């Protein structure tokens, strides 16, 4: 079952990836 | 003289807020809606409020109530479609509110693409036949847009206002004649008036007038038709305390108020008499001028109580009353003498041996 | 990528001294104005 | 001498000084003979003291500061930025002053500073005037804007965290990447540059540019509130999830 990613948990990958940065 | 008839305040809404814009409707004369930007009391509340207030009942609750996440710089009412309020905001949404529905947020709303507008709209307006009607709005970036009433996606027509070396207008305000629906004048903030062109071979601005050495407030055409025709002729307000009485032909001023010690915020014409027009300034006057009895001294002045800050005012249909609304969300209605409102049948030649003589 | 950035500020930096050079075009034309006006004044002076 | 009469009559009714004017302004035939001229000798000198109230009360109103005033308010509601809308404020207040010493050379004709009267009131004048200047502003700003350095640059988006209620953890909102001061400056720039100032050509290009910008990052914003907006449809009902 593929489902889209909740705007939370997507935008918590995305402040993780912009945190390394 | 103007006697105070019906002061409109509501606390929930209105409070610590500026009056926008003001409209009568036509079908609706006793009718009128009134704008209000956001309240930095209240970040809140909705910043973009517009209530429609009642004059034959003596209630002094809103009639109708409606809000938008945009502060409103503007509204109207929808001259062929009852139902609706015509509004634009500061993000340059056109906002539509329909009084049948129960929900306060627009029904409708424009995109705020590069098709559309782009900038706040401070001038909406329709203008047209019952069969032929048409939405003309225009923003601070110059930009002019036509919208069809039934359909807000996509404008019926846009382009962008310029006049030399493709300088950008920013428009603050803008009028029509009585009856004309492709010529059309707008007051930029340049203290330059351009009558301009909406569709044709010269669509665009046509003409360039020096004028007013500040901003322009207010812009409106003549109101009144009757035996010698003044369409003509318009008024101008401005930042710089004067108001400027022109008409098209002519590319100087025809004359000058300066009375005014302060910023004198909006001009209009009142749709009766043809020599009277009304202004209203920042330090809390109300003054009416009766070019044929005077363009000299105000005809009547008034103070709102406290002299609040009179920002927008508009005239009734009839003529016999006029509302204001001040820095304060506050609106005051005064009722006109009928010596003065009522004009004569010389007034019109009066009028014309007036301009004759300037 | 980094060419695509290096034309864009290029294009960027290309229109803004382009801007000021209209400005000062238009800057000199009107001391030549003005001053041509004080010219025509300054021979009105002399004829009177 | 009949006109003599009238010049008893007109001032009596008149007591401001923008009133005596009006009525003066229509005796434009009679500056070529002096004895119209000593009539109005006969009213010159109260005429400096009308003046001189109207510009006391213009310097009244520039003792309260312009965001005390009205005008700031009103400047606000009408997209004016703050130090354009003092500039222009301080503009206006100077050219009305002009304006009544105008008048005062109608009134007193040709030469009327070397009038003793003349002095004093141009002295007074003048004194307003400096303090009138808007230079001073406007070289402020371009200062402390250099300070500021604004500059979009960055990313398209930068993410920023809100506070919604109803949730326990911070809600992000995808943010078109800007700032609020950024909207200032295109309109700070376009107005001083109508007023006449000259404003440096590196705040000319971080004003335009984000004035530029500005069609893209509202377009962008679309998109977000448009996807933003889809999503809550989907909250709505989780069976089309």
């Amino acid at each position: 079952e593929l489902a889209a990613e909740d705007e939370q948990v997507f935008l918590m990958k995305q402040q993780s990836l912009l945190a390394k940065q | 003289k103007l006697s105070l008839n019906r002061q409109f305040f509501d606390e929930r809404w209105s409070k610590h807020r500026v009056v926008s814009c003001l409209d009568w409707s036509s079908q609706y004369p006793e009718l009128l809606v009134a704008s209000y930007n956001n309240n930095e009391d209240a970040p809140h509340e909705p910043d973009g409020v517009a209530l429609v207030w009642n004059m034959k009942y003596k209630k002094t609750t809103p009639e109708y109530v409606f809000h938008c996440q945009s502060a409103v710089m503007s509204a109207t009412f929808a001259k062929f479609h009852p139902n609706l309020v015509v509004g634009g905001t500061y993000s340059g949404q056109i906002v539509l509110w329909d009084n049948r529905s129960n929900k306060r947020t627009p029904v409708q709303r424009t995109p705020l693409s590069a098709a559309a507008h782009t900038h706040p709209v401070y001038c909406v307006n329709v203008v047209g036949t019952q069969n032929a009607h048409n939405l003309i709005s225009i923003s601070t970036d110059g930009k002019i847009c036509s919208w069809s009433l039934d359909m807000l996606s996509h404008p019926q027509d846009s382009m962008e206002l310029v006049h030399k070396q493709s300088k950008a207008v920013a428009v603050t305000s803008m009028s029509f004649p009585v009856g004309d629906v492709n010529n059309f004048v707008v007051g930029s903030e340049e203290g330059s008036v351009y009558t301009a062109c909406r569709h044709g071979s010269k669509a665009g601005i046509s003409e360039m007038f020096e004028g007013h050495q500040g901003p322009i407030t207010g812009i409106h055409c003549h109101a009144a038709v009757g035996a010698v025709d003044f369409s003509h002729l318009f008024v101008t307000s401005s930042f710089d305390w004067t108001v400027k009485l022109w008409t098209t032909k002519n590319n100087k001023p025809l004359y000058s108020f300066e009375d005014n010690a302060d910023y004198v915020y909006d001009v209009m014409w009142s749709p009766t008499h043809p020599a009277l027009f009304a202004c209203v300034d920042g330090m809390g006057r109300l003054d009416l001028w009766n070019l044929n009895n005077d363009t000299e001294v105000p005809t009547a002045s008034i103070s709102v109580e406290g002299n609040p800050a009179l920002n927008r005012v508009r005239w009734t249909h009839s003529g016999r009353e006029i509302a204001v609304g001040d820095s304060e969300g506050q609106i005051v209605i005064y009722d006109v003498g009928e010596q003065i409102a009522v004009p004569r049948n010389d007034e019109w030649a009066r009028f014309g041996r007036t301009l004759a003589e300037i | 990528e980094h060419l695509e950035q290096e034309k864009h500020e290029l294009r960027r930096r290309f229109e803004n001294r382009e801007g000021e050079w209209e400005g000062r075009v238009s800057e000199l034309e009107t001391d030549v104005k003005q001053l041509q006006d004080e010219l025509e004044r300054q021979q009105l002076h002399l004829r009177e | 001498t009949r006109i003599t009469a009238r010049l008893r009559d007109q001032l009596g009714t008149a007591k401001n000084a923008n009133e005596m004017f009006r009525i003066f302004s229509r005796f434009n035939a009679l500056f070529v003979r002096p004895h119209i001229r000593g009539a109005i000798r006969e009213y010159q000198t109260q005429l400096i003291q009308r003046v001189k109230d109207d510009i006391e009360s213009l310097h009244d109103k520039f003792k309260v500061q312009y965001p005390q005033s009205q005008a700031c308010k009103m400047s606000h509601v009408r997209d004016l930025p703050p130090v354009s809308g003092s500039i222009i404020w301080a503009k206006q207040i100077d050219r009305q002053l002009t304006a009544y010493m105008k008048r005062v050379e109608d009134v007193l004709g040709k030469g009327w500073e070397n009038h003793v009267e003349g002095q004093k009131l141009k002295q007074d004048g003048d004194s307003f005037r400096m303090k009138l200047n808007t230079q001073e502003i406007f070289d402020d700003w371009a200062r402390k804007v250099q300070q500021r350095n604004l500059g979009v640059s960055g990313r398209i988006f930068t993410i920023e965290s809100t506070r919604v209620r109803g949730r326990t953890g911070n809600v992000l909102k995808l943010k078109v990447n800007f700032l609020p001061e950024i909207i200032t400056l295109s309109k700070e720039v376009r107005n001083l540059k109508w007023l006449g100032f000259r404003v440096p050509l590196a705040i000319v290009n971080k004003a335009h540019q984000a004035n530029q910008l500005y069609p893209f990052a509202i377009s962008l914003i679309e998109s977000v509130r448009t996807y933003e907006r889809t999503c809550e449809k989907v909250e709505e009902r989780n069976t089309i999830s």
